[PDB]
């Protein structure tokens, strides 16, 4: 068995050694490493230990992507155990399938970039909210295609991630402008399309993202500008927030009143760019419906 | 003491139940009562007359707040008094601020007040005729109209338009007081090819309706409406389908009040209309509410038809300035 | 006559000695004092000197309110010159009319508060953008009426005036909350109505305000919440911004792209609360027309 502490430092070192890798990928890798050395005997005990480890990891990091990866890992364990009743064969199958799944989710970002970069036109203006590695990768792909465009990025007041995004874009020789969080409605008329990341894709097709995403989406809808979201597949989670208040409190806080997370309805989203392809929001639910029988 | 007993009878009728069914009758009765107050009561100055009129107007408005025509007539008479006093003696704007008084006696003021009231009554007499006369400019052949409840102005509108045009009318009954049946029967007796439906079908059939023509009980300062219950849903459906919403309302239904004022806006009646007394024990534990009026925001209204013509809601404020003094809003 | 040092020093002293004074009121008082000490005899020369002092009064404190007050003062002197025609007779009358004008505009805050405090209900949740003394007076009047309500205020990141208003409102024992400029979309569903100030009312009925107002107006329209604006009469100006880019640059900047001002269309505004009364946006143009005929 792997201790709770050992799990926490494994997660933290996995994050630290590769700053470019998302939290969900590191959580999945930590869960696979935990499963690799477990010394258990029953699939019943394995699931309990796995969900306890997922609870510990969610305690360490309150991001939605971590919980989504945990749920995906649990479904993976259930699917693998469905085929094989013997525990040893199931164990080997889970290990090899986890290795393949890890490499696939590693290639996911490049797949998204290749699928997405074609939507950026020449001379267009990009509006981005905060620091997302996926939007940075798709902008890299667009630059490699010898396309010329301008980017506006907000400052993300709680932690100035937009300034980090602007520095990274300047490293790529891209004209980028930092704008205040309160000036999106002033800048939306100059942009041609809005490309933003997501920390989690909810059942109906909406997204769970940084606190300033919902107002940017509303402003884009008011001016009829396309609103594009890039997100990986392991960020799909079976949550349905009725409104902002309905979002679970474990994702808003600990990451007067300062929530770190808001929810954007699918009606304000034009297309989602995942490694599964370019999807309408209504596709996402289908995938989840296909996953749980 | 004849005037005092007339005032008491008017107040009691307002409190218990509407004697004059039509709003025009209420306006005429209020104007006649105010004229008798002006004539019979003894006053020297204009200020004492204004304060007396304010006192009886306060009593009458406190008798029944939902009936705003009495207050409208009181404020119109007050503005008439102010205008006549200004004429015989010698508007908040930027122009007034940049550019830049009662208790005086004038013997001939009373005759001017009386003649102004009389001409106001004469104008009051022919409002429905003017609205019907201009009805024909808004109805085209083979149109589909929708109406809620029973309003005499709208039925006059439709019957005048029906002499030269053929069109279909759909009347939604205004539950619980299903008075739309009476209007549908009246229009069918004129061969206007009417249809009767319940409220629940409104949004079901608004997709096949060309325009909506409705009456109202009161027009507020910002262009909002106090109408029969179910009119807000009707306006929402019309806005959803972008069908124009026409309000046929005379100028005496125009009240200088604003929506958010003490929340004594709707009128609540006995829940017997909604839930009968024969239900039994469940009535002990059930809270039944039966509003009879509804608030309609001004952005859901397309046009206002009145005895002075057609206007937009955005212009309603101006019609407030020409009818009521800003110091008579509180009354 | 003032020599570009007495004028600016007088303006700054007027603002400093009375920190509860609007910038436009201070500018109008400075212009009236300048008119008092002229030592010239010509209406054309007086108009030229006044309109030239407008630019040097707008060099410092470049807010739209100062320009609106200057335009109003110019229209006032033109109106007086129509009536009298002898500079010698007209001078005293303009002085006295300016005295009455100052006395009248000194009561605008109280008039707006008295007219607007009746729109706040018990248990309502007010949403405010930044620090404005008119909204502060309105809330003081509402408290004096024994009404109980909650208030949310944004921090107004470029200069943290939202925290200043939060302090000034906690000084009145009003339960208030401070939210980020990016949390507006998260908070709009909790608020019942929005009250914001204005730095100037444009011809069509829209408003010119701090950079974060447009987002709040759009979000309130999306959520169908009433959006109330409180502004004084002397803030009316004959400007028509077609869009955000069309507002003059002399109002955006000087207290990578940080405008201090944005424009809100009249279609997003429910009611204007001025000392002239409660108005629809369409009323404003009417007033601003009647002045110039």
């Amino acid at each position: 068995p792997m201790d709770d502490k050992e799990l926490i430092e494994y997660f933290k070192s996995q994050m630290k050694e590769d700053p470019d890798m998302a939290s969900a990928v590191a959580a999945i890798r930590t869960l696979l490493e935990f499963l690799k050395r477990d010394k258990g005997e029953t699939i019943q005990g394995l699931r309990a230990n796995l969900t306890s480890a997922i609870e510990t990891l969610c305690g360490v990091d309150s991001s939605v992507a971590v919980s989504s990866g945990g749920e995906l890992f649990l479904r993976f364990i259930s699917l693998a155990s469905l085929e094989y009743s013997d525990y040893s064969k199931c164990k080997k199958i889970m290990i090899e399938r986890g290795e393949l799944f890890l490499r696939r989710i590693s290639l996911s970002r490049n797949k998204i970039a290749d699928l997405c970069h074609t939507f950026i036109k020449d001379g267009a203006t990009i509006l981005t909210h905060a620091y997302s590695r996926v939007v940075l990768r798709v902008l890299e792909a667009a630059v490699a295609a010898k396309k010329r465009f301008s980017v506006y990025v907000t400052e993300s007041q709680p932690d100035l991630s937009g300034k980090k995004m602007a520095k990274a874009l300047c490293h790529l020789n891209v004209p980028v402008t930092v704008v205040l969080d309160a000036a999106v409605g002033y800048i939306m008329e100059k942009a041609d399309l809005v490309i933003v990341g997501a920390e989690g894709v909810v059942e109906n097709g909406g997204i769970i993202n940084k606190i300033g995403t919902n107002q940017m989406a509303v402003c884009a809808k008011a001016q009829n500008k396309p609103f594009y979201v890039v997100a990986e597949s392991f960020k799909f989670v079976r949550l349905f927030p009725l409104n902002q208040q309905d979002v679970p409190d474990k994702f808003k806080y600990k990451a007067e009143e300062h929530p770190w997370v808001d929810y954007t309805a699918p009606s304000l989203i034009t297309l989602l760019f995942t490694d599964l392809g370019v999807l309408t929001p209504s596709a996402v639910s289908d995938e989840l419906i296909k996953l749980y029988l | 003491s004849e005037l005092s007993e007339r005032i008491e009878s008017f107040v009691e009728t307002l409190k218990r139940g509407g004697g004059p069914r039509s709003s025009e009758e209420m306006a005429r009765e209020t104007l006649g009562l105010l004229r008798q107050i002006i004539t019979d009561h003894r006053w020297s100055n204009a200020g004492e007359l204004m304060e007396l009129i304010r006192r009886e107007g306060r009593r009458m408005t406190a008798a029944q707040p939902s009936e705003t025509t009495v207050g409208n007539m009181v404020r119109r008479v007050l503005k008439i008094i102010r205008e006549e006093y200004g004429r015989l003696h010698g508007q908040e704007s930027l122009h007034k601020l940049l550019t830049s008084d009662f208790s005086f006696h004038y013997a001939q003021l009373q005759s001017n007040i009386i003649e102004a009231i009389n001409e106001l009554l004469v104008e009051l007499e022919g409002t429905m005729e003017n609205i019907a006369a201009q009805a024909l400019e808004h109805i085209h052949s083979n149109e589909v109209i929708m109406t809620i409840g029973f309003s005499r102005t709208v039925e006059a509108f439709l019957k005048e338009a029906a002499r030269k045009r053929k069109f279909h009318v759909i009347v939604a009954e205004c539950a619980p007081f299903c008075q739309g049946h009476e209007m549908a029967v009246n229009l069918s007796k004129a061969g206007i090819e009417t249809t009767v439906m319940t409220d629940a079908a409104i949004f079901a059939v608004m997709s096949r309706v060309n325009k909506v023509i409705i009456g109202t009980k009161t027009i507020l300062a910002n262009g909002a409406l106090r109408a029969v219950t179910g009119t807000h849903t009707l306006a929402l459906a019309a806005k959803h389908h972008s069908t124009p919403l026409i309000v046929c309302a005379p100028m005496f239904k125009l009240s200088p009040q604003f929506p958010n004022e003490e929340d004594s806006f709707h009128k609540f009646v006995a829940p017997e209309e909604v839930l009968p007394f024969t239900e039994g024990d469940i009535l002990e534990k059930v809270s039944v509410h039966c509003p009879v009026f509804d608030y309609v925001p001004p952005e859901l209204i397309t046009l206002f038809i009145s005895n002075i013509g057609g206007n937009a809601p955005s212009y309603i404020y101006r019609l407030m300035s020409e009818l009521y003094h800003p110091d008579d809003h509180v009354l």
